[PDB]
Order: C-alpha cells, then structure tokens, then sequence
C-alpha cells in the first residue's frame, strides 16, 4: 500500500493503465483510517473527546473520503459497471471532445494532459453514459433480444 | 385529571387576595377554566373563565375592575400549567369557598364544570 | 341576566322513595341547563351534562328531562347518599347563573 | 393466476411520512454582507440558484399543517440560536443594586409622565478596589420599587445578560432544505385550508424564504394569500384553538420610536462593558404606530365575509380588544429597528359587522424574558437616535370568546398562544417525507441460470 | 441532476420503470454533500466547528444517507443483484400476497398505490429472496451444475 | 436477523460456508443503526446534542462499521468478485502455507482453527490475489484471447 | 501606585505551570483521497514550475 | 433531645451569607454533620 502512488502520474496512458489498483487502494485508506482500526484501543481517542472540536474534525475528514468514493462507485454502477478497473462501453467518440488518433493519445499524452484537454466535455460524456445504459435496460426487457 | 387549591387565606378588607389552582394530567391548553365562588347563604356565583392557551380573560360584569385572572404554562410540558386568581378590594361581602373547575369536554363555548378542586375559602 | 328559579325549597322523604327538583327560567336557554349535587365540605359534582343527558360516573339513580324554559332533575331510588342540595345551572346568555338551590331532607 | 416471478426494482419514486433535521440555507447575496447577522451565520449554506420545483402530475396527498414536524423543529432552532448568540456576553449580575431613581420631568408630554426613572448607583469597576457613582435612565416597566428605592425586576429569579451590541437579529429570510434520502413536498392549490387530501403536489429542493419574525396578534412581513383571505384552524367551532386568518393583501404599519436618545458606555469590569442610555436629546413622547385607516376597514370587510362561512351568514361578527393579567397577552409585540415593542392594539379590534390612519400608542422594554422561560433575561442595550420601520401585516391570530346570546353573535378578539403559530402561518403548504428506493412487483422474466 | 426526482410518482409501474436512475442519483447528494467536496474550502466550516452541536447534526444527517445506501445495496448484493436497476430471480409470485394480473398492475397502478398493496407482505418477499439466492449458491458448488 | 450470527462458529468449514449470509447481514446493522432509521425521531437524539461527547462516540462507532465494510468489499472488487460470497480465483494454492489435503480441512477444521493456521500467510495471499486479477485484465485487453 | 497593565482591557489568565509549550517538530499528512506534493528541486524560489515533484 | 450516641454528632451554625441584590448580607444558620466542618483557631 503506497508504494508507488502516483508513480505512473508522469506516464503515458497507455502504460499508466497498468497501475489502477495502485490508486484505487489508497482512497479509503489514510493513518488515521488505519489506527482507527487497531485490535486495541489508539489511546489517543481521549483528546478527541475532550476537545470537541478535533473530534468533529476528524470524522469530518473520514465522512467525505467515504462519500466520495461512494459517489465514484455509483457512477460506475449507473453506468453499467459493477466493479472492474476498465469497461466498455456502447457510446461513440464524438471526434469533436478530442481529434486525435489512438497511436498519439495511448502512447504520447499522460492522463494530466489528457485531463486538461477534455475537461470541459465531462459532463456530455457522463450524460451519454447514464443515456446509453437505459437503453440497454430497455433492450434487455425484452425476450426477443437483437 | 387533577386541579389543586392553595390554602385558606384571611385578609384585611380592602386587600387584595390571590388564590390559585394547580391543574394536571390533562392538556392545559384546550379546556377553559371556570372560577365560581360559593357563598353558603346565598349560592353559587360565577366569577369567570380564562382561555389557557390565549391567555384571555372573560368576567362576569360585576367583577370588570375588581377581578383579574392569570394563566401560566409552559410549551415544553403540556400536560401541566396553573391558572391564578386575583380579587381587589375584598370586603366581608366577599367571605366565600372560591373553587377552581374545568368545563366538560365538547363545552367551551359553554360551562358545565365536569372538575372541581377543593376551595380556597378566603375570610 | 337569566334567572333561574327552583322548586320545591325543599324535598321530604325517605330512601327507596322517588325524588324531583323542577327548575324554570325566566328567558329561553333551549338545553343549557346543567345539574349539580352538593354536599358541606365538597366541591359540585355534575350530574347532567345538558337537559337530559347525564355525565360520566353518574349512576343510573339520575335522568334529566326538559327544554326552552321548563326542566326538571329526575332520582328514582333515592339513597341516603343523595340527600343533598341540588342546584340548576343556566348557561345560554353570560354569566353563567344558578338558581337558589333545593335541599332533600329526610323525614 | 400467471405463472409470475419477483422481480426487484431500485430507485422506485415511493416515499413514506417521516421526521427528518431540516438542514437550513440562505440567499447569498445581499444577506452575504450583513456579517454580524445571526441568520446569515447559521443558514449559511447558499441556496435559491433558480431553484427546481417539479409538478407530479396525478399525486393527491394528504397534509396536515397542525401535526407537521417542520414548524417545531424551526421553533426549537430559533431558541438555539439565541440562546447561542446570548451565552458569550457579558452577564451583567453587578447591577442588581439598589438604585436610588427620581423621575425625569424634563420636556415630557402627559402621556409620558412616570414613564421614565432617572436612577443612580454604586457600580464596581474594572480595578477591584474602587467603586463608581453611574447613572442611567430606565423605562418604568423594567423596574421595581421597593420598600425612591428600586430594583431590577429580574433579581428574584436569574441573571441579565446583554445583548452583544454587534449581533444583529434581523430576521432575514431563510429557508429549509432536505437532507438526502428525503423530499420535501409542496402543496400548490390555491385555498388549501392546511388539511386533507391536496391534488396539486410539486417537490421541492427547499422551501420559500421565510422571514423568521417573531410577533404576537399580528402577523408580520410573511407571505400573502393568493386569491382570497384564508382562515384556518385546527378545528373552527372550537374556541379554544386559534384562528390564523392570511390576508391577500398587506396592510402597511409605520412605527417609531421618537426621542433622539444617546448611549454611553461604562466598565463593569475589565473588558466588561455595560450600556446605559443616557439623556434624551430633543422632548419625549409616546413611540407609536401608525395603520391607514381606510384599509383596516376594507381588510375586515374581507376577514368577516370568510368567517360568516364557518360561522353563518345571518351572524353579527364583532371584533374586541385583548384582555388579561399581563402585557404580552394584550399588547402586539415585536422587533423593530432592534428594540422591543409592546403595542395597544385596542385601536384596531374595535367594529361590528351585521350584514386618515389610526394611532396606536406604545410602549417599549430593555428587560426581555423571551419566549417561555422564567429564569434567563435579556438586557436590550439602547439605539441612539430615532427609530422607524415599516413593515407589512400579513395576518391575524384571533380567537373567538364563545356563544353570547340568543341574537346570535360572535366576538373575535386578538389571541396569544405559541410562538410556533407564526411559523405554521408559512410552512403550512410543506411536508417532508422519506424516499424509499426498493421494491418488487411480479413479472414473466426468471433469473436464468449459467 | 433532479430535474424530474419524483416526476414518475404519479404515472403507471410500467411508465416509472423507465426512469429508475433519476432516483437513484438523488439518494447521496444533497446540497451540502456538494459543498463539502469544493475544490475551496466552504469558508462556512468554521461556523460548524465554534458551535459543535451544528457541527454534530450535520454528520448525522451525512451519516445516514450513506448507511441507508449501504443497506440498501447489501441487500441487493444478498439477493444476488450487483449492480442493475433492475433484476430478475428465481422466486415465484403467491398469489397471496396480491392477485391481479400483469395487464392490470403494470399499466393501472402507480408504485405508490402498490406499495401500499402488499406492505406487509415485504419481509416474507425478502426472505424468500435470500433463500433462492443460497440454494442458488448451493448449486453452484457443483461441477456437474443442472 | 441475528437468530444464529456465530452459530456456526464450532462447526466445520464446510458446514459453515453455508451461513454465510448470516455473519454478513449484521455488520451494517447494529440496534443505533435502526433507531436512527425509524420514520418517527428517535426521541434521544437531544441528549447526544446537549452532551456533545457523547454524540461523538456514537457517530464514531457508526463511521467505523462503515469504513470496515466498505474496505473489505473493495479488496473483494480488486481481487475480481464484486459480490458473490464465494469465488474462485487463479491463484494456486502453495502447500506451505499450509499442508493439508481437502478431505481433512473441509470435514475435521472450524474456521477459527484454520484462522490460526494461516494467519502469517494472509498478505502473501492477498498480494497474489491482486497480481492475479491484474493479469487477467492484461490479457482481456487482446481481441485475440486465449 | 501601580497597576498590572491588562487591566483596562481583559483578564489575565496563567498559563497552568504544568503544560509544556515546547516546539517539538510536528508533521502534517494528507487525510485519504488527498496527497502531499513535494518539491525537490535544490534552489527553489518558491513559485513556479517546478521539474522535481 | 439527642441521645448518648448523638452527642457531638450535630453542630448548629450561623453565618454571614450573600444574597440576591448585591449589596446586602443576611445572616443564616444549618445543621451541619461533624465529619464536615473544621475547628479552627466556635
Ligand atoms: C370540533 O370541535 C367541536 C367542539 O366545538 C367538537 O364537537 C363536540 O363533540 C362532542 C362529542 O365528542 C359533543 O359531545 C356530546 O354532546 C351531546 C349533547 O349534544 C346536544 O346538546 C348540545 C348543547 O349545546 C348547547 O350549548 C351550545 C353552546 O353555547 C349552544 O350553541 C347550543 O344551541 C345549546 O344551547 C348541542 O350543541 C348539540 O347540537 C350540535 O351537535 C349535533 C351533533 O351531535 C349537531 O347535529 C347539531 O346541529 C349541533 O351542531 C346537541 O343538541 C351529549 O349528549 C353527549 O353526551 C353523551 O355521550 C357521551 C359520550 O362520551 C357520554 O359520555 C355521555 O354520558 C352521554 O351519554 C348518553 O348518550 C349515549 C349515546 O350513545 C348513551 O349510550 C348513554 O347511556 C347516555 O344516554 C356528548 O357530551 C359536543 O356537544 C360537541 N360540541 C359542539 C359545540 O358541537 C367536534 O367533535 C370536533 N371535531 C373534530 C373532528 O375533532
Ligand atoms: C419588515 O420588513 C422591513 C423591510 O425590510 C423591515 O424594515 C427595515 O428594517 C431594517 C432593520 O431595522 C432597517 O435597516 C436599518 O436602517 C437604518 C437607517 O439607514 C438609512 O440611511 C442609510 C444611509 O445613511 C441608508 O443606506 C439606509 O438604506 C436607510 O435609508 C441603518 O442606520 C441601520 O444600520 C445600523 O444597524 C444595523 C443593524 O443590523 C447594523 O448592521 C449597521 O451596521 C448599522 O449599525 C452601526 O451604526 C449605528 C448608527 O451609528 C450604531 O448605532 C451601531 O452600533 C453600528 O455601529 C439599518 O441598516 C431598514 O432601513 C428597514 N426598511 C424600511 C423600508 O424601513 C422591518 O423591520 C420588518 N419588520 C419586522 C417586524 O421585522
Ligand atoms: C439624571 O440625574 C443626573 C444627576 O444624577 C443629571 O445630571 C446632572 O445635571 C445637573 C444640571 O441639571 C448638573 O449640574 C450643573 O453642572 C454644570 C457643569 O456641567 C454647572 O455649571 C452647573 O452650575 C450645575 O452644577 C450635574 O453636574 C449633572 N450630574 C451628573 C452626574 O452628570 C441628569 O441630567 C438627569 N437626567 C435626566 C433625564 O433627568
Ligand atoms: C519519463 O520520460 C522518459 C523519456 O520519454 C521515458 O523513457 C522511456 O523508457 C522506456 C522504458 O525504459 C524505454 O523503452 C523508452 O525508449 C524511453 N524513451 C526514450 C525517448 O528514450 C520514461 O519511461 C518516463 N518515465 C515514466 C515513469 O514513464
Ligand atoms: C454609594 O455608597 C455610599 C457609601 O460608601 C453611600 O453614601 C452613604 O449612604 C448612607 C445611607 O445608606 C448615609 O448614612 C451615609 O452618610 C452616606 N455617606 C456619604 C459619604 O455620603 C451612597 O449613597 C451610595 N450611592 C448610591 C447611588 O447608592
Ligand atoms: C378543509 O376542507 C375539507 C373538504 O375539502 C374538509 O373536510 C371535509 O369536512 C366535511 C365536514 O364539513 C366532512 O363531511 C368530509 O368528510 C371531510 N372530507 C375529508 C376528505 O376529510 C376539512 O374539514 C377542512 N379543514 C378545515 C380545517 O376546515
Ligand atoms: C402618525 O400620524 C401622526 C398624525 O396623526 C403624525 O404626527 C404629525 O407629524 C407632523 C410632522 O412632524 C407634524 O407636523 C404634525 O403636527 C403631527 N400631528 C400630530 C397630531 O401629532 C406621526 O408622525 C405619524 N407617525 C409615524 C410613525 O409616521
Ligand atoms: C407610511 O410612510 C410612507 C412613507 O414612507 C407614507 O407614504 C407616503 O404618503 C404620501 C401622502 O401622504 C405620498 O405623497 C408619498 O409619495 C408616500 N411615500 C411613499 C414612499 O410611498 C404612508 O402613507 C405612511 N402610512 C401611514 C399609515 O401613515
Ligand atoms: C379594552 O377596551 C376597553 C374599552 O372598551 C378598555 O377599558 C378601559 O380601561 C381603563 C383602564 O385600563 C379604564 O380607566 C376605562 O374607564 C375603561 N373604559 C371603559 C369604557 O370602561 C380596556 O382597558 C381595554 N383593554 C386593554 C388590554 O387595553
Ligand atoms: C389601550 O388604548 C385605549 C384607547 O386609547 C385605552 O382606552 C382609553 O383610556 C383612557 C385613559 O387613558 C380613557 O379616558 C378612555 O375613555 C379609554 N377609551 C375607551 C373607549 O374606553 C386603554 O386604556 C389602553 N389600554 C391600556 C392597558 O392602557
Ligand atoms: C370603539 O368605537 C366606538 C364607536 O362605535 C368609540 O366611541 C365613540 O368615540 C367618539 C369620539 O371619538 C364619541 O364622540 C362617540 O360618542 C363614542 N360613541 C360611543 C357609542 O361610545 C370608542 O372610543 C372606540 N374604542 C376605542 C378603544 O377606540
Ligand atoms: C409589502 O407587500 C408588497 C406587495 O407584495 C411588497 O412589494 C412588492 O415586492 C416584490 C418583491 O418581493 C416586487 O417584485 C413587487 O414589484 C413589489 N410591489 C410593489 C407594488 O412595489 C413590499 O415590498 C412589502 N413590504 C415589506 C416591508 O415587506
Ligand atoms: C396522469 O394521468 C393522465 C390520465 O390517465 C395520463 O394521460 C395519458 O397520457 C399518455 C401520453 O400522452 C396518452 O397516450 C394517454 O392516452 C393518456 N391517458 C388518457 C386516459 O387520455 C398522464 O400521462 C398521467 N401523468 C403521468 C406523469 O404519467
Ligand atoms: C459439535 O460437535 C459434534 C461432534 O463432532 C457434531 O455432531 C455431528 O452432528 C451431525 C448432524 O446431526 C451428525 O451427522 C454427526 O454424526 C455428528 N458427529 C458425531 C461424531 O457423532 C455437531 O454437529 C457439532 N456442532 C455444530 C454446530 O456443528
Ligand atoms: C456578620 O457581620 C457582623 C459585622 O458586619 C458581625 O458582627 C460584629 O463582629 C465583631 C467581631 O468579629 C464585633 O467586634 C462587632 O461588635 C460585631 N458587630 C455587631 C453589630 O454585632 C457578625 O458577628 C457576623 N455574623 C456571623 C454569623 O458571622
Ligand atoms: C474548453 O476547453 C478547451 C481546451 O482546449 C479550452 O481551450 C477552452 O477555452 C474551454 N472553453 C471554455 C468556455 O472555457
Ligand atoms: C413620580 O412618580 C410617582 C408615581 O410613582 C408620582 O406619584 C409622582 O407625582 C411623580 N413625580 C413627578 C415630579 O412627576
Ligand atoms: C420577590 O419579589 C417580590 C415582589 O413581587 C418582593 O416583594 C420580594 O422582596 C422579592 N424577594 C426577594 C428575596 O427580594
Ligand atoms: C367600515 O365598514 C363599515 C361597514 O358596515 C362602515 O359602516 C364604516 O363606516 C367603515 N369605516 C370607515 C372608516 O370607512
Ligand atoms: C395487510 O395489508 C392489507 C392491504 O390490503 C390490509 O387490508 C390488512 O389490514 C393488513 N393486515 C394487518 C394486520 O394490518
Ligand atoms: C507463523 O504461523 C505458525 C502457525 O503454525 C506459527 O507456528 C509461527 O510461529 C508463526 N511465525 C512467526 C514468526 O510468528
Ligand atoms: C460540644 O462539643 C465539644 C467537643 O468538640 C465538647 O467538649 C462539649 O462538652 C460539647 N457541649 C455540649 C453542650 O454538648
């Protein structure tokens, strides 16, 4: 755990996609997420409790890890996938959110790049996301399929 | 259900005295209250009633500078509260039981008195 | 004001003899009259509610009957218990009025 | 009977009745510079961007204004608040002393004489060994004489605190919002009664703002009935509950306090300071309100032709004055420009119905209990200079005396009751209920197994 | 983001079926979910931590929409449905517990009134639900399967 | 719920894999989690907001129950079983870790027995459990397959 | 005749003569979801792009 | 009326209490238990 955290940040996509457990461990998992979870007691927990104002602090920041990765959960489960590092999925590339080729993107741009090209066509592509899957649902109901 | 009086009270004519009722196990609020004095040579009188939950008092015309009435609650706890009364001016005339009682359900607009307390009596 | 006038003073008689106070009013109250009984040393107990309908706990010893301006207070088996004073209570104008009262002595 | 399985569904639109902690927000705007506001501090949450309302088409539901949970918890929030703003003040127990008071005679209108006590004291100072000669000018209903010796009334029970003299209670609108997991549903039809069966149902994300304006008898700066004067009540012919009566139009009230007035400031201790008014600038007159007459005319005419729906139509309604023991069941009580007023509304509640402006003298109060509570007392330091507000009577809490007589008349008078009235005046039209996601229903499909 | 949250509610089973994310969106983010994930800091924070009886009636609010998501999302794992809005199983309906055909129920009844048609019979459904889904497992543990 | 949570706790392993569910329904739901669930307020709740402390260690008792859970559900998604509560894996067993045949763990061990025969060899476990699934998604990212 | 200073405007606590406000070296760290980024370069300015990360 | 084994068991004392209006004194008397008051110096 936290050997190489953000190791592949200066990558390429194509290589950094082979290290997705890596970042995907350590967002529930901080120190104080760890003592927390000791057979004994932490001892420091007293401090906590006679200064308030630490103790609503602390569990400030554990409550918004935990929130944050359930929001991520259920957009992957919205989405249609339950689970997995990488899925596919049945929406088309617009070749106007980016114009470039597959040879350029997987092997000369990193994820930050990347990131601060599309960013401003995240929310179309969320949309057609969630739009694609209800399809989908709504194929599946019925018994005569494709 | 449960109205209890303060004790007997004696007074130099002119004085005004101050009697109270005490009421339980019931809402407070809802329910007016009824004052009737008794005087053994003569009957009973009705003195007023008071709205518990407005605070408004309503007097018999005979009493209009002489007799005001009081309530107190207390929105945490609405099964208790008390409702208190004061008499100006008292003379002889006056020597009396003075009961405190709560009008029968269905019956504000009206006063058939279902609950009764004890009695102060003053003088 | 309303006044109420009742009748007889006063009632003579025995236990297990029947038993009746008649009551008039000097304006229309339509039902309001209400009937208490009173003892020395005890607040009124109501026993009719209005006209002839009795209140809660009251036994069935005790009816009323009436309207407008004429009605009367109604004890069947009269016990030792109920030689008491018994009065009648307007309550259709403001103030609230009572007439003089009736007392049921024993023979 | 199909052969049919259980099929399970998430994200089902069903909800249930619940209670919930409403989490509160506000416009972040003008509000956002108020700085030292209570309300813009706590409801800070920003809210109202275009906010969403969605009609559901073909949803009844049922409402009850009289049992709905969000006006108490909107009146146990507001104590809190206060009672929060109040605890870092500075308690000022060194000044119930005795007090030697005359009365100030200087250029005082007859409606003024005894009004004001003019009285001096041993106050302690800010080196604990010295003592100071301080005076400060009291209204007479926030003293006692005792055995030219005077006390202040809060003594026998609790302490005065003082207000912080940069708090500011301005009752700047607000609104509630629901937590996730729950909705809050509005009701739209246009003369609701606050019960039943209500067939134009929208969601909300949040409520309208609500100005949280603490008042008795008459209703301030709230909202107005879209059509026609509303009455409510839980149970109409009942006279022992209260009458909320919404006008579909403001009547405009202008009140003032007159008397230029001046403060100073005086050590108690170190760091401690206590506010004290001192001389009035200019003579001294009554503070008063001023309600255009032709329209507290017309705004009856309104009230009396719903209520003979409720009450019969061959029925003399008449209004009466408020009487009882005290002054916070007589008198209209508010919150102007920072200082507490207690109001004769005698003026007003004086007609019968059978089918220029008015003055309303007034009295003021620096020693305030608030709400319900017999120990904790508030101190009200005093506002230089003159005071004026207008504001908008939005509506009426009136109870009825009971039958009369055989003419067949009915008599309204200005009720009291809970504080909690004037919040079920807004939040009558909301309801809060709990979303619950799953559920199952038969259908031909079966899990195949692989 | 609820721009149509119950927009379903009065409309028929079948009808409300279609539009199942729209709920299921709006179950862990209110508004001040949103504001504790800014890239700023809220600024409102300090307010929550000088009076710390605000700050604790935030975090039970917080609190619980994520444990009802949880709980609701263990059960459906349970009943063997990770993931999808929709899912079928192996239970049979009773009869019993509602009798009406699917002619009538899919196109006359709104999921309100159907909710409110078989409360009470919830319980046994769930129970037979996790039953299936062991036997299920049972079967499973089997090489030579069915 | 609760009506035999370690009930199968002195039994073999693999009469104990078939309560699985058992154990598996109580960690999100101890009795505070349903009081803070009823339709009505809970009543108490004001005694939590008076005394701030006390509030604290309630809501630190329900974030934990929760953090716990949500991290053993997401080594179950990184190893490659997102739900299920039983899976197979690629990764064989060592016969060091422990040198027993299936006739003798499954019908003669309890779970607790076997716990304390491998415990030293769980991160080893565990990081070959990861390893295995990345390997897999490796190879599901050729349309040539096996 | 003297007087303590603090006296026209706040009380004077004291400090308790047990607590120790010795700067012992404290370290801050990131709580999960979050992360520490370091710049290494030696004849670093304070702004800017920094290569070493 | 104490008995033998009350003797010295009760003191009765009186003493100069602060009151409700800051600048008088009343003089109030208890019963106090011998395990909790000190002689010092009646
Ligand atoms: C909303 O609030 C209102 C209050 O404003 C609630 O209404 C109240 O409801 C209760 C029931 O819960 C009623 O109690 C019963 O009253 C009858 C008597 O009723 C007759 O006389 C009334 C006399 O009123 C006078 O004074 C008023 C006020 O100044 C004047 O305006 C009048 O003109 C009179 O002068 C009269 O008002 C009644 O008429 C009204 O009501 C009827 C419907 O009942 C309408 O049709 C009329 O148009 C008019 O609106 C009427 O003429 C008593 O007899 C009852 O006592 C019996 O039942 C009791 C049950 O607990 C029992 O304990 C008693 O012992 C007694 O029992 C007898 O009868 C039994 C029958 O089963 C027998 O088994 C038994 O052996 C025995 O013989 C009872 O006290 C209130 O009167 C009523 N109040 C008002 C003002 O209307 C309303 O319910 C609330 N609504 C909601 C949703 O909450
Ligand atoms: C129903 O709804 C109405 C409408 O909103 C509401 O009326 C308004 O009430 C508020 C609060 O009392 C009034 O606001 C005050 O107005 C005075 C007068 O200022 C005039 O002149 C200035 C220019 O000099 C104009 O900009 C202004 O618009 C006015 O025309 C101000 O002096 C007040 O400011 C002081 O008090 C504030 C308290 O919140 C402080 O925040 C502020 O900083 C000021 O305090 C400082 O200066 C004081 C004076 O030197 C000093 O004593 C203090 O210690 C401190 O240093 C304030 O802005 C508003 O004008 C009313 N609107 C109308 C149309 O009348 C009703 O009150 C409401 N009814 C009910 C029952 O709630
Ligand atoms: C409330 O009472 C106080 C006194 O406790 C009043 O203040 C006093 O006012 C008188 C004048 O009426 C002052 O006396 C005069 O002082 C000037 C110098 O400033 C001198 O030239 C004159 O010959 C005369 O002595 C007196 O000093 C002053 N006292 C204090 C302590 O200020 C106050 O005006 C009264 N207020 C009201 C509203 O009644
Ligand atoms: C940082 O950038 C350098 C230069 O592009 C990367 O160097 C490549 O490393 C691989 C593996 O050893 C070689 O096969 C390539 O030929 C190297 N590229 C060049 C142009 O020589 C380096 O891998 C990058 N760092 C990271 C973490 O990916
Ligand atoms: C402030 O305290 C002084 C005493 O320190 C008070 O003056 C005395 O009052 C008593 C009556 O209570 C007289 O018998 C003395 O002769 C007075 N002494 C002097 C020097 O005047 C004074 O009245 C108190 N002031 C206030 C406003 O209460
Ligand atoms: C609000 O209006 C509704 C009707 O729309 C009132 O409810 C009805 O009241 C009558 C008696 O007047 C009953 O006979 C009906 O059965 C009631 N209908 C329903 C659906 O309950 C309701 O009482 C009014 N509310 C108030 C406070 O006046
Ligand atoms: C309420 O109305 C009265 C009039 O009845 C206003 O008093 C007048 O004010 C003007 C301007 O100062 C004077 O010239 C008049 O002589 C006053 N008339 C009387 C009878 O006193 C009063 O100012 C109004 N109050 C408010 C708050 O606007
Ligand atoms: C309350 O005060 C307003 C002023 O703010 C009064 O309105 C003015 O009335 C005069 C006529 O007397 C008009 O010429 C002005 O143009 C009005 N001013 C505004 C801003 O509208 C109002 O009449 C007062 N209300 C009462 C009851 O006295
Ligand atoms: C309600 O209005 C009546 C007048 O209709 C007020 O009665 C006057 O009260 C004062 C004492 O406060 C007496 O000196 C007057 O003689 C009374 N007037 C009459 C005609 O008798 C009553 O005070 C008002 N109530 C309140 C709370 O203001
Ligand atoms: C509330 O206001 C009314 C009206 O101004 C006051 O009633 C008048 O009081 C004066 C004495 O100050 C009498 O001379 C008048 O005759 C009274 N008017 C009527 C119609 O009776 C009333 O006193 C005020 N209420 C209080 C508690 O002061
Ligand atoms: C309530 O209204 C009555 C009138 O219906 C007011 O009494 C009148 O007052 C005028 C002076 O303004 C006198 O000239 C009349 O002779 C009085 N008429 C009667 C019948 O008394 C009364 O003052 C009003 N009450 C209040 C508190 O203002
Ligand atoms: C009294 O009510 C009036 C009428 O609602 C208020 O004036 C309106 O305010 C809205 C904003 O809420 C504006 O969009 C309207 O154009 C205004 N109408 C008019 C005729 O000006 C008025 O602000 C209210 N007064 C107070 C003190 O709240
Ligand atoms: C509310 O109820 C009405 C009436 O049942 C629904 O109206 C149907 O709308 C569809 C789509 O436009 C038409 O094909 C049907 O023929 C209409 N029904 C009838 C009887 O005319 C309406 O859709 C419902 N609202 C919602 C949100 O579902
Ligand atoms: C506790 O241990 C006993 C003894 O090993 C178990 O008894 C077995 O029960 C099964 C089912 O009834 C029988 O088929 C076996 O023959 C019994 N074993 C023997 C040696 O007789 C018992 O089941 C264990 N408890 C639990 C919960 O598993
Ligand atoms: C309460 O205080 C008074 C003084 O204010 C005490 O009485 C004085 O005590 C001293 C001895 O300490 C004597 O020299 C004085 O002569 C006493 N004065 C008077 C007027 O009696 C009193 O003893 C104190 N009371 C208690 C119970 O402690
Ligand atoms: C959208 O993103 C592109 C990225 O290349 C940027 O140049 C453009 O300015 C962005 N649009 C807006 C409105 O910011
Ligand atoms: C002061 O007030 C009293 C009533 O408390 C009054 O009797 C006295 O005449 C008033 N004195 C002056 C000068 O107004
Ligand atoms: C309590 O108040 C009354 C006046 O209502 C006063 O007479 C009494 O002296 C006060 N009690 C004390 C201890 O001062
Ligand atoms: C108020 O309305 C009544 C209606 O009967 C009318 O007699 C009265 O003159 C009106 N008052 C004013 C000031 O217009
Ligand atoms: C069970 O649900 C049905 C719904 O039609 C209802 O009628 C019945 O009363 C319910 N049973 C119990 C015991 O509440
Ligand atoms: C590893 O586990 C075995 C279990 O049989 C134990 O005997 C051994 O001592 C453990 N090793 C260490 C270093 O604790
Ligand atoms: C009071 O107690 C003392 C011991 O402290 C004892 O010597 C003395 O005799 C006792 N006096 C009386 C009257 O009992």
């Amino acid at each position: 755990v936290f050997l190489g955290f953000l190791g592949a940040a200066g990558s390429t996509m194509g290589a950094a996609s082979m290290t997705l457990t890596v970042q995907a461990r350590n967002l529930l998992s901080g120190i104080v997420q760890q003592q927390s979870n000791l057979l004994r007691a932490p001892e420091c927990q007293q401090h906590l409790l006679k200064l308030t104002v630490w103790g609503i602090k602390q569990l400030q920041a554990r409550v918004l890890a935990v929130e944050r990765y359930l929001r991520d959960q259920q957009l992957l489960g919205i989405w249609g996938c339950s689970g997995k590092l990488i899925c596919c999925t049945n929406v088309p590339w617009n070749s106007s959110w980016s114009n470039r080729n597959l040879s350029e993107i997987w092997d000369n741009m990193t994820w930050l790049q990347w990131d601060k090209e599309i960013s401003n066509y995240t929310q179309i592509i969320y949309g057609l996301l969630e739009e694609s899957q209800n399809q989908q649902e709504k194929n599946e109901q019925d018994l005569l399929a494709l | 259900v449960q109205l209890i009086q303060s004790g007997p009270q004696f007074k130099t004519p002119g004085a005004s005295v101050t009697v109270s009722c005490k009421a339980s196990g019931y809402i407070f609020t809802d329910y007016l209250i009824h004052w009737v004095r008794l005087v053994p040579g003569k009957g009973l009188e009705w003195l007023g009633r008071i709205n518990t939950n407005a605070g408004l008092m309503y007097l018999s015309h005979k009493f209009e500078g002489r007799l005001i009435l009081r309530r107190v609650v207390d929105w945490r706890t609405p099964s208790l509260g008390t409702v208190n009364m004061e008499l100006r001016n008292v003379r002889s005339d006056d020597s009396a039981i003075y009961f405190c009682g709560r009008v029968v359900d269905g019956f504000n607009a009206a006063g058939p008195l279902e609950f009764w307390g004890q009695g102060s009596p003053v003088i | 004001q309303v006044v109420m006038t009742q009748s007889p003073a006063t009632l003579s008689l025995s236990p297990g003899e029947t038993a009746a106070v008649s009551c008039r009013a000097s304006q229309y109250v339509d039902r309001s009259i209400s009937w208490y009984q009173l003892k020395t040393g005890r607040a009124p107990r109501l026993l009719v509610y209005a006209a002839s309908s009795r209140s809660i706990g009251v036994p069935d010893r005790f009816s009323g009957s009436g309207s407008g301006r004429d009605f009367t207070l109604t004890i069947r088996g009269v016990q030792s218990d109920d030689f008491a004073l018994y009065y009648c209570q307007q309550d259709y104008y403001w103030p609230v009025t009572f007439g003089q009262g009736t007392r049921l002595d024993m023979k | 009977a199909e052969n049919l399985w259980v099929t399970v569904y998430y994200g089902v639109p069903v909800w249930k009745d619940a209670e919930t902690t409403l989490f509160c927000a506000s416009d972040a705007k003008a509000y956002e510079t108020k700085k030292h506001n209570v309300w813009a501090t706590h409801c800070c949450v920003p809210t109202d961007p275009n906010p969403q309302e969605i009609h559901l088409e073909n949803v009844t539901e049922e409402f009850n204004m009289w049992k709905n949970n969000m006006v108490e918890q909107m009146h146990t929030d507001i104590i809190s608040l206060w009672d929060q703003s109040l605890k870092p003040c500075v308690k000022l127990t060194p000044l119930c002393v005795t007090l030697q008071c005359t009365n100030v005679t200087n250029n005082i209108t007859d409606d003024m004489r005894g009004e004001l006590k003019n009285c001096s004291f041993n106050m302690t100072t800010e080196l604990r060994d010295k003592k100071q000669k301080v005076y400060s000018l009291f209204y007479r209903l926030d003293v006692v004489q005792i055995n030219k010796e005077y006390r202040l009334i809060n003594c026998n029970t609790s302490a005065i605190t003082q207000a912080c003299p940069k708090v500011s209670f301005e009752p700047i609108p607000i609104h509630y919002c629901a937590p996730a997991g729950f909705a809050i549903l509005k009701c739209k039809d246009k003369k609701f009664n606050g019960t039943g069966p209500c067939p134009s149902v929208s969601t909300v994300q949040c409520t309208h703002g609500i100005k949280p304006v603490v008042s008795t008898q008459l209703l301030l700066n709230g909202s107005l009935a879209e059509e026609e004067v509303m009455i409510r009540s839980e149970n109409i012919t009942n006279n022992a509950k209260n009458i909320l009566v919404q006008f579909n139009t403001p009547v405009q009230i202008n009140c003032t306090r007159p008397n230029n007035n001046t403060r100073k400031s005086i050590r108690i201790g170190p760091g401690q300071w206590f506010y004290a008014t001192g001389d009035i600038i200019g003579d001294i007159r009554q503070a008063h309100c001023n309600v255009s007459k032709a329209t507290w005319n017309e705004t009856l005419g309104k009230v009396v032709k719903q209520l003979r729906k409720h009450f019969g139509n061959n029925t003399i309604i008449r209004f009466a004055n408020s009487s009882g023991g005290d002054l916070e069941v007589t008198t209209h009580s508010f919150n102007c420009g920072g200082e507490f007023f207690y109001c004769n509304t005698s003026g007003l509640f004086n007609s019968t119905w059978i089918s220029d402006s008015i003055t309303l003298p007034c009295r003021i109060k620096q020693i305030i209990n608030m709400w319900q509570r017999i120990g904790q007392a508030m101190y009200a330091p005093p506002i230089q200079g003159v005071i004026r507000c207008v504001s908008n009577i939005t509506g009426l809490i009136l109870t009825r005396d009971g039958g009369s007589t055989n003419s067949t008349t009915e008599t309204f008078r200005p009720g009291g009751g809970d504080m909690r009235d004037n919040w079920r005046s807004e939040l009558y039209k909301y309801k809060v209920v709990k979303i619950e996601p799953l559920g199952v229903a038969p259908t031909r499909c079966k899990r195949r197994v692989v």
